[PDB]
C-alpha cells in the first residue's frame, strides 16, 4: 500500500483520446450535498452530465 | 499681503480666502471620503464615484454642464488618495461666478439614473488597464495588502470579479454617510471673503451630521509573491513607523534624505547617497535603489525599494540592508546631517511656488489640524531635531516584523527569512 | 509637512472632463533609465506619448 | 503551434469545481521549491511552449532505469521479448534534484462564490515508515468519509 490514491486526498488528472477528461478523485465521498443548498453553480460554457463514456449496449 | 483669512462656522466648516491680483482664479473642495471607508460588501464603490462627476444632476442636465463650461475655457478635475477626495475648478477672473454654481451642484445633490450608470461600467476596465502599464502601480497594491488587515488594505481600483455589479443603490448610501458638513473644507485662492460665505449658506443646510468612521487598521505580517513575464524584478521591504504630526515623525523624514530618495543633476552618477555608493561596490550591472515613506493619520510605513536584473536580485537586497544596519549601532557625522537639513528645506519651499501646489498644502492641513502655519514656523520644526534622534529611529526598523511584496521572475529572490 | 504627497512615494490617481488620466507621484526618477536598457513597452490599447496637454500659446 | 489553444479549454473545464483551485494554493503556501509547482499551465505562459524544451525534457527524464512495464492477461516471454527492443534507448537516469523544504504560507483568494472552503494542515510522516500507519488509523478514527447513503 504505497500510492497516493490508496490514501484518499490530492488529485490526479487523466486525459484520453476516446473519452472525456476527468479531474482526479472527488472527495472521499459526497456528504456535502446531503444537507440542502448546494446549487452547483452553472452558466460558464458548462460541462454536461452523467459522463456518457462507457456503456454496455 | 493679507496672506490668509480663516473662519469657522457653527456646524464646523473651514473656509480660506486669500486675495491676489492676477487674471485667474481657482476653487477647491476637500472631503474626508476615500477607499478606506468601505467594508467587505461594497468594494469598489469609490472608484466609480470619481468617474461619474459629469452625469445628470438635479439642478442641471449633462448637456448644460459638459458644454456650458467648455464655451468659456474652464475645467473640472477629481483627485483621490487612500483617505481624501478633492474637487477643483478654474477659469479666468470674470467667469468664476458661474462655475461655482456647477461645482456645488455636483457634490451636494446628485442623482444616479439606472440607464446612465449601467453604461459607465466598461470605463472601469479601460481606466484600470492603462494605469497598470507602469510596473509600479501593481507592486504598491500588493504591499498594502501584505501589511494590514482591515481598513488600509483596500486598493484604489475596482476588483475585476466586481465590475458588472456596482448598483445605483450602493452609491446613494456611500454618499449620504460620508459627505457631511463637519467633514469638509472650502478653499478660494484669488477671490474675496464676503462672497465665499455667500455660497456656503446653500451647502450646509442639508445632511450636516458626522458619519461612521471606524476600523482602526491593525497590523499583519503577510508576504505575497507574484511571478509573471517581466524582464526586471521589482521588490520591497517595510516595517511600521511613527504617524504624522508627532515629534518622532521628523526623525524619519530627515532620515530618508540621508539614505537617498532622488537625483538632482540629470545624467550623472549620484555621490550624495549612502545606499547608492555601497551597492555599486561589488555589483556591476544596471540597478536602482531608493527609500520610501508615508505618514497616514493613525500609522505609518517605512522601508526600501529596488529594481534590478533577475540573475542578481539577491545581492542587491542583501547589500542595501548592511548599510542601514551600520547607522543603527552608531555611525554618523555632523556634516551629512547638516546637508540633509538643506535638501528638506529647499524641497519644501519649491513645492509651494506654483499655484496648484499651494491649494493642496493649505487644503490638507485644514482637515486634520484645523489651522495654518506659515512656512516661517515650519522651518523651525526641521532644524531643531536632535541628532541622536536619527540614530534612535533607525534602531526601530532593525527590530520590527516585516512585509515583503516582489513582482517579476522570482527564481533567485529570497523569502523573508534572511 | 502634512499632505502625504509631501512625503514622497504613495500614489494618487486623477481624472478630468478635458484632460487625460494621470497616475501617481515619484516612486522612481531619472538615473533609473539613464543607465541603459529601459525598453518601455508600447501600444497595448495605447496609452499616450508624453500626454500632450500643456501648450504655451 | 496548434496544440496551444487546447491548454485554455482544458484549464477552464478543470476549474469548474471549487477544490481544484483551493488545492493548488495549498501546495504553494506550504512549500518552496519541488512540490510547489501546479499540474496545469500558468496563463502568462500559454503561447510560448517551444519544441526544444519537449525534446530536452523527454531526453533527460524518460530514462530506462525509472520505468516499469505491467501486463495483465498475457504470458511472460512475450512481454520480455517486446520490451527488450525498448532498452536501446538510454541506459541510466537523468537528474532528480530538489529535496522540497518546508515553509509556512498563507494565501487567501476572494471572489463571488456563496460558500467558504478552508484547510488547516501540518507537516507529518513520509510513506514507507512506521508512523504513516499511525497517521492513517488516526485519519479513520477522526472521520474521513461516509458509508450509508444520505445518512
Amino acid at each position: 500500500m504505497l500510492s497516493v490514491a490508496s490514501r484518499s486526498g490530492p488529485f490526479a488528472p487523466v486525459l484520453s483520446a476516446t473519452s472525456r477528461g476527468v479531474a482526479g478523485a472527488l472527495r472521499p465521498l459526497v456528504q456535502a450535498a446531503l444537507p440542502a443548498t448546494s446549487e452547483s453553480p452553472v452558466l460558464d460554457a458548462k460541462r454536461s452530465f452523467l459522463c456518457r463514456e462507457s456503456l454496455s449496449g | 499681503p493679507q496672506d490668509l483669512e480663516f473662519t469657522r462656522l457653527p456646524n464646523g466648516l473651514v473656509i480660506a480666502s486669500l486675495e491676489n491680483y492676477a487674471p485667474a482664479s481657482r476653487i477647491g473642495l476637500f472631503i474626508k471620503a476615500g477607499s478606506r471607508y468601505e467594508d467587505s460588501n461594497n468594494l469598489g464603490t469609490s472608484h466609480l464615484l470619481r468617474l461619474a462627476s459629469s452625469l445628470t444632476t438635479k439642478g442641471a442636465s449633462s448637456f448644460k454642464i459638459t458644454r456650458g463650461i467648455e464655451a468659456v475655457g474652464g475645467k473640472l478635475s477629481v483627485t483621490s488618495t487612500r483617505e481624501s477626495m478633492a474637487y477643483t475648478v478654474e477659469c479666468l477672473r470674470d467667469d468664476i461666478e458661474i462655475l461655482m454654481e456647477f461645482l456645488l451642484n455636483v457634490t451636494a445633490a446628485p442623482e444616479f439614473r439606472r440607464w446612465e450608470v449601467a453604461a459607465l461600467q466598461s470605463q472601469l476596465r479601460i481606466d484600470k488597464a492603462v494605469a497598470f502599464q507602469n510596473p509600479q502601480a501593481q507592486v504598491l497594491e500588493n504591499l498594502h495588502a501584505a501589511a494590514y488587515r482591515n481598513a488600509l488594505a483596500n486598493s484604489l481600483y475596482c476588483p475585476d470579479y466586481r465590475i458588472g455589479k456596482v448598483t445605483p443603490d450602493q452609491l446613494h448610501y456611500y454618499v449620504q454617510n460620508h459627505f457631511t458638513s463637519a467633514r469638509m473644507a472650502l478653499i478660494g485662492l484669488g477671490v474675496s471673503h464676503p462672497v465665499l460665505k455667500q455660497v456656503a449658506e446653500r451647502f450646509l443646510n442639508m445632511r450636516g451630521g458626522l458619519g461612521l468612521s471606524g476600523a482602526k487598521a491593525k497590523y499583519r505580517g503577510g508576504e505575497i509573491r507574484d511571478q509573471n513575464g517581466d524582464s526586471l524584478v521589482h521588490a520591497a521591504l517595510v516595517a511600521e513607523s511613527a504617524a504624522t504630526g508627532s515629534a518622532e515623525a521628523n526623525a524619519f523624514s530627515v532620515l530618508q534624505h540621508v539614505l537617498g530618495a532622488g537625483p538632482h543633476v540629470k545624467r550623472g552618477s549620484n555621490a550624495t547617497s549612502s545606499l547608492y555608493q555601497a551597492v555599486a561596490k561589488g555589483v556591476h550591472q544596471p540597478f536602482d535603489v531608493s527609500a520610501f515613506n508615508a505618514s497616514y493619520s493613525d500609522s505609518g510605513l517605512f522601508g526600501i525599494y529596488t529594481i534590478s536584473q533577475a540573475a542578481s536580485a539577491g545581492d542587491v537586497i542583501k547589500s542595501a540592508y548592511d548599510q542601514v544596519k551600520a547607522i543603527a549601532q552608531g555611525n554618523l557625522s555632523n556634516t551629512d546631517v547638516q546637508a540633509a537639513k538643506n535638501k528638506l528645506k529647499a524641497g519644501y519651499l519649491m513645492s509651494v511656488e506654483s499655484s496648484e501646489g499651494f491649494l493642496d498644502e493649505v487644503g490638507s492641513q485644514a482637515l486634520v489640524a484645523g489651522s495654518y502655519m506659515q512656512p516661517s514656523t515650519v522651518l523651525q520644526q526641521i532644524d531643531s531635531v536632535a541628532d541622536a534622534d536619527v540614530i534612535n529611529a533607525a534602531k526601530k526598523f532593525v527590530s520590527g516584523r516585516k512585509s515583503m511584496a516582489a513582482s517579476g521572475n522570482l527564481g533567485h529572490t529570497p523569502f523573508v527569512d534572511e
